């Protein structure tokens, strides 16, 4: 019944060797090699909750008088887009749940990629040969941000409408062809007909298709290079040490997959997001104090706040002050996209790297990363500096000046501290290899000298003083519990003491197990050595 | 080697759990369900009662 | 029941730890006070990872 | 600590005597530069101030009974008498700094009187205290 | 971008300063269901220099 389904599926696709190859691929097990999955799962939730969300939504700007589930706002003249978005939360059973799931998933998606990009950056996974992946991923994050932006602008409420007003007036104030380009996008003056239609047709099709295509290409390209991994015992630059796809990797992927799905289902219910009923229909005259776009869009708005009034008047023409903002954001994007190329120009090393490197061993790049993180965080904080100012009792003018000055001295201090801390971590790593683990046994010698017991990880010469082990690019133990010298040697339940008979054998078995593991790992190391000398 | 064939209870409950999860995921599709015989809100207009 | 890791002491005219007295001047070692350190590099089960870059 | 357990009786009995003088002298003496009546701050906090010294004194007294003659408590002791192990001192830890940062977060939480900030700061403090204690207990990484 | 609604002043229209009274449509249900009238309702109203 099962032997026969495979028989007549192989007899026609000759897939025995093709499938065996896929199910035997080995993947490195590290918690930081999973952060990419979070983005994938959040993306699946978005496109699935999004499709459900389009069965009840009318993206029209046509004004109507509201009569619906929301008893307030009855009799209020609103757009068709706002009225239907207000209907999918008060007239659709479990529609608010799905709407909130969608928005939460959007947030997680952007944070699922940012953190992933940080992992890629710090560990050096963008090096040869993985630069197409870096470029693809960078395009992915920019498009994700753009997608999120046009998503929350669909309801056409008062808060989102101001975002569109800002965006339109940014475009219109571009040198030379910013007037024609603005009229080409919106189809006329803002607001326009066929403005919520072009955005809705590019948020549920153009961007999704592009994103899906890029993602699929991204994953396939990753599966071709079969990942990267940290330096460790037995692992070289021409092998992958981890677990096979089945039965271990596939199940773990599903398990974590549904974990993310379940977590998004919790926030969708217990936590409110984008309460559009309190915001009212878009009106060009009405505005609110907290008009921040969204967390991933805060950096752009923060850039616009800290840019001084630097207009260039050229007779019959004028360059707005916001033009420089555009220039600056353009530079930040260009710096981010073409990083592998700039890093390898100033390092002069392009040597097909398959082994990762710990952030502590690359202080310049790590420090640049933390420098850039502080830059981004300051822009993000400045983007919502009016809610910071009130809630934390700080002058708003002082906040603007903190943003302005902090963008110069914040990055500088971040670099200095991070560099020093990286070297500090390197130094602590060498003390252990040179002298051994600092055990907490302060013995007094007969003469009266207080001495700390040191545990060597290597062979000693004559009288302690271990032969210094060379750095190996891996994590060195720092405590004695990391060698299992604190392991609980009492099998049983919380109440159950467990029979000694079955308790003796199990400790013996585990002892023989980790002995064999260590033996096989060191044999792998030896193999690499005598392989590398030919 | 997974030793799942021997655990009748684990795989039995796992099946039930997975089915319930699936049904939980697809349940908000019941927001589309509408009773054809429930008259639309408000008094009867010139287009009838909606039924 | 007595834990395996409990120090092998005569339960006569001697107690290893009570409410207020102990055998050391300071905190007891969390890896057994009767454990002799250091040990051979073999017992630690630390495998020095040979790595070559490029 | 043979003499340490004893010298606390000095402050204990002193403060006990002052607390009883204070209560009786404040509730029965009319000076004209004040009013008559027992003072309920210098009384409670001076009775209970003697309590601290008494507590520590008694505890150290009970402890010192069941300790042998230590080399540090012996007048003519050789340096080689304590030759042995002085127990376990933590070589390093990042958690003190973290948990100071956590108390700082809760501090500003209470200052601004933000409920979320107080709640987060409280559970940011539990976490760091827990990690401080479980530092040398973190099991060898099981694959 | 040159023009707004105030440009009507140039071509001999008398524009007032209209204050927004935020008036909404009124429900009027009678024998043929419910309808929102919004007739006789003015959301912009003239304002005086003592107001
Ligand atoms: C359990 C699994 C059940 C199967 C369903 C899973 C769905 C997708 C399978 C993914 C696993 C295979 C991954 C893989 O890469 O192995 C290729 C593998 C062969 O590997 P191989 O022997 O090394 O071949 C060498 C090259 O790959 C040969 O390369 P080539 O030069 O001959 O060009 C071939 C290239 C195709 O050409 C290109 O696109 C290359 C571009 C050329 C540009 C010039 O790609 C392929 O190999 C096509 C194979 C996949 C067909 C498309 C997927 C069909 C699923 C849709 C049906 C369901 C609805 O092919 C398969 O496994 C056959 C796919 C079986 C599809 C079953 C059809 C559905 C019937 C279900 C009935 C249920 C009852
Ligand atoms: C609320 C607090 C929640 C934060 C908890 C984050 C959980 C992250 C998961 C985790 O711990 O993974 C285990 C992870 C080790 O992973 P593993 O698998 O065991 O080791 C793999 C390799 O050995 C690789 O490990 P490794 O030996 O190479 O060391 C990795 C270490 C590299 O080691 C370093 O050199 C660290 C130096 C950077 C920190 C200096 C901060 C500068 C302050 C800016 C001042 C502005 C003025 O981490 C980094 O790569 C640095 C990247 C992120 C730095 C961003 C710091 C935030 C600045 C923004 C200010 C606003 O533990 C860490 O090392 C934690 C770092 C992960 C990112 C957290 C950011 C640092 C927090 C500092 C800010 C204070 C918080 C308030
Ligand atoms: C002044 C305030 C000072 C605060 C700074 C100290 C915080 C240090 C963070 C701990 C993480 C680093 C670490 O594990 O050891 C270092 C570790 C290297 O040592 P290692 O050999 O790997 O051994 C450590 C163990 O692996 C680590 O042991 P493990 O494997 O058991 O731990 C894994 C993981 C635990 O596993 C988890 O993933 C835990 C998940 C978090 C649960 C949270 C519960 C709520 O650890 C964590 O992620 C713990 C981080 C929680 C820290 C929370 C306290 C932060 C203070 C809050 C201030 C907030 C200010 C708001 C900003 C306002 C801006 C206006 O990696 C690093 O070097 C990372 C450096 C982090 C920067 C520290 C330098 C700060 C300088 C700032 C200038 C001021
Ligand atoms: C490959 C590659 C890119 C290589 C680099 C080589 C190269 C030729 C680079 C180009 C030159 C360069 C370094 C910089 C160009 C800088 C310029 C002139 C950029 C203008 C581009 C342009 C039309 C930008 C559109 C305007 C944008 C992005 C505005 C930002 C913005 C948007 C889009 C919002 O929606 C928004 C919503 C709510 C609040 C705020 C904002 C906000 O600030
Ligand atoms: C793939 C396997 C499929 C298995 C199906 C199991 C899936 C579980 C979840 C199903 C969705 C939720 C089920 C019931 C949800 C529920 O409670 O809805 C009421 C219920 O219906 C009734 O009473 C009569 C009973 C009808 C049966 C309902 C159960 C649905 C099953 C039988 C159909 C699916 C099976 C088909 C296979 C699908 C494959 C695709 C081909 C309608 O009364 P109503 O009064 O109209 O309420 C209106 C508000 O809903 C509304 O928002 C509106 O706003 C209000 O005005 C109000 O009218
Ligand atoms: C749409 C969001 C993204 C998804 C779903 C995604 C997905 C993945 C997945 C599943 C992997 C496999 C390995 C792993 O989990 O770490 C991976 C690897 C990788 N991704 Fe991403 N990624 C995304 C965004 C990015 C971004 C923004 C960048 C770069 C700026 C990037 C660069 C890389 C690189 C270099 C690798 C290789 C890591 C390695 O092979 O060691 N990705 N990605
Ligand atoms: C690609 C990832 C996506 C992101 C980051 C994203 C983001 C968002 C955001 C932030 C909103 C505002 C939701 C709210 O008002 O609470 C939204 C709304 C919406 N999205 Fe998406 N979305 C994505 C994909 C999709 C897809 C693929 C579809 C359709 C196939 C879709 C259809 C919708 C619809 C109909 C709305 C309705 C506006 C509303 O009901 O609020 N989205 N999206
Ligand atoms: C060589 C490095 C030079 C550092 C420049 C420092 C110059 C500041 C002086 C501006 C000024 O005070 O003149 C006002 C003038 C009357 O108005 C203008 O025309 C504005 C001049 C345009 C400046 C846009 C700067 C864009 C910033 C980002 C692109 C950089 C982020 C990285
Ligand atoms: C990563 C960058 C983020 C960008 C933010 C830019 C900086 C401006 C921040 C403004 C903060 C406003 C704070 C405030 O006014 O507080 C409150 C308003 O906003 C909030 O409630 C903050 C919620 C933040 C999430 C905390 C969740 C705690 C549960 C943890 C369970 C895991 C007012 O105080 P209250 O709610 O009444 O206690
Ligand atoms: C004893 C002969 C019949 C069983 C041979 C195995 C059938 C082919 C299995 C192919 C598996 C592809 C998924
Ligand atoms: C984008 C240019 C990067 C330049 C980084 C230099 C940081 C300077 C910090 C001061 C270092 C003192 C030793
Ligand atoms: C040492 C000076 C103390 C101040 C005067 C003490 C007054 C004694 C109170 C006795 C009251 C009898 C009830
Ligand atoms: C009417 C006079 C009564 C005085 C009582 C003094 C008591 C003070 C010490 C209280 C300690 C509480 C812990």
């Amino acid at each position: 019944s099962l032997a026969t389904v495979g028989n007549n599926l192989d007899s026609r696709y000759t897939m025995a060797s093709g499938i065996r190859r896929q199910i035997n691929k080995v993947f490195p097990t590290h918690w930081s090699f999973m952060l990419g999955e979070i983005a994938l799962y959040s993306f699946i939730v978005l496109l699935l909750t999004g499709v459900y969300l389009t069965l009840f939504f009318d993206p029209s700007i046509t004004k109507v008088i509201y009569d619906g589930g929301y008893l307030p706002l009855n009799g209020v003249e609103m757009s068709r887009a706002y009225a239907t978005a207000l209907d999918i939360s008060f007239e659709v059973r479990g529609g608010l749940f799905i709407r909130q799931m969608h928005h939460w998933a959007a947030l997680l998606f952007v944070v699922s990629m940012l953190v992933h990009m940080l992992r890629i950056f710090f560990t050096g996974a963008f090096r040869r040969p993985r630069e197409a992946n870096w470029i693809i991923g960078v395009v992915l994050i920019i498009l994700g941000m753009a997608e999120g932006f046009m998503g929350y602008s669909l309801p056409d409420d008062l808060l989102s409408g101001v975002g569109l007003r800002i965006m339109s007036a940014i475009i219109v104030g571009l040198p030379i062809i910013g007037t024609w380009m603005h009229w080409l996008i919106f189809g006329g003056d803002f607001p326009s007909d066929l403005m919520l239609d072009r955005f809705y047709i590019a948020h549920v099709l153009i961007i999704p298709a592009i994103l899906l295509g890029l993602i699929a290409a991204h994953l396939a390209l990753v599966w071709y290079q079969k990942h990267t991994q940290f330096p460790g015992a037995g692992r070289t630059e021409n092998n992958v040490i981890g677990i096979r796809i089945m039965p271990l990797f596939a199940v773990k992927a599903v398990a974590f997959g549904l974990i993310v799905f379940g977590f998004l289902a919790l926030l969708a219910g217990v936590t409110t997001i984008n309460a559009i009923w309190n915001l009212g229909p878009y009106n060009p005259s009405q505005v609110s104090a907290g008009s921040q776009p969204d967390v991933y869009m805060l950096w752009t708005d923060g850039a616009a706040r800290v840019m001084p009034a630097w207009e260039l008047y050229l007779g019959n023409y004028t360059i707005p002050a916001v033009f420089w903002v555009a220039v600056m954001l353009g530079i930040l994007v260009v710096l981010l996209v073409t990083y592998p190329f700039i890093e390898r120009k100033f390092t002069g090393d392009d040597a097909h790297h398959n082994l990762l490197q710990r952030p502590r061993d690359v202080p310049v790049r790590t420090s640049l990363g933390v420098m850039a993180l502080v830059f981004y965080i300051l822009l993000t904080v400045s983007g919502g500096n009016d809610v910071y100012a009130m809630q934390f009792h700080v002058s708003l003018n002082a906040m603007t000046w903190i943003g302005r000055i902090g963008l110069i001295v914040g990055p500088a201090i971040a670099y200095f501290i991070t560099y020093r801390l990286c070297i500090g971590l390197q130094r602590s790593d060498r003390e252990v290899l040179e002298h051994g683990i600092e055990t907490g046994i302060i013995k007094q010698m007969p003469n009266g000298a207080f001495i700390e017991v040191h545990q060597p990880l290597g062979p000693v010469d004559d009288h302690g003083h271990p032969i210094p082990l060379p750095y190996a690019g891996a994590a060195v133990p720092k405590q004695m519990n990391q060698l299992g010298y604190a392991e609980v040697e009492t099998r049983g339940g919380f109440f159950g003491p467990d029979p000694e008979d079955i308790r003796a054998k199990a400790k013996e078995i585990e002892h023989a197990n980790h002995i064999e593991e260590a033996n096989t790992l060191r044999a792998l190391n030896e193999a690499n050595i005598e392989r590398d000398k030919n | 080697t997974s030793t799942l064939g021997r655990r009748k209870l684990i795989m039995g409950l796992a099946g039930g759990g997975a089915v319930l999860a699936g049904l939980t995921i697809i349940a908000p599709m019941g927001g589309m369900i509408k009773n054809p015989w429930n008259p639309k809100e408000g008094p009867m207009d010139v287009q009838g009662d909606g039924t | 029941f007595v834990d395996p890791a409990w120090p092998e002491h005569n339960p006569a005219d001697g107690h290893v730890v009570t409410e207020l007295i102990s055998k050391v001047a300071g905190a007891s070692s969390p890896w057994g006070d009767d454990k002799e350190f250091p040990v051979s590099a073999e017992e630690t089960g630390y495998v020095h990872p040979y790595t070559r870059i490029n | 600590m043979k003499s340490s357990a004893k010298l606390m009786y000095g402050p204990t009995v002193f403060m006990a005597a002052m607390a009883v003088i204070y209560i009786f002298a404040t509730m029965h003496v009319s000076d004209g530069g004040s009013v008559k009546g027992v003072e309920w701050v210098g009384s409670v906090a001076l009775v209970l101030s003697a309590g601290l010294t008494l507590m520590l004194g008694v505890y150290l007294h009970f402890t010192e009974v069941r300790v042998d003659v230590l080399p540090e408590d012996w007048e003519e002791a050789e340096v080689a008498d304590k030759a042995g192990t002085l127990g376990f001192f933590s070589p390093s830890s990042i958690w003190p700094a973290a948990m100071s940062g956590a108390v700082g977060f809760l501090a500003f939480g209470v200052v601004y009187f933000h409920y979320w900030m107080i709640a987060v700061g409280l559970m940011l403090l539990i976490f760091t205290i827990t990690k401080l204690n479980l530092q040398y207990g973190v099991p060898k990484e099981k694959h | 971008l040159w023009t707004s609604g105030w440009t009507l002043v140039e071509n001999d229209v008398k524009v007032y300063l209209g204050r927004d009274t935020a008036a909404i449509a009124e429900s009027h249900t009678d024998a043929t269901g419910e309808h929102w009238s919004t007739t006789g309702v003015s959301r912009l109203v003239r304002m005086r220099p003592e107001d």
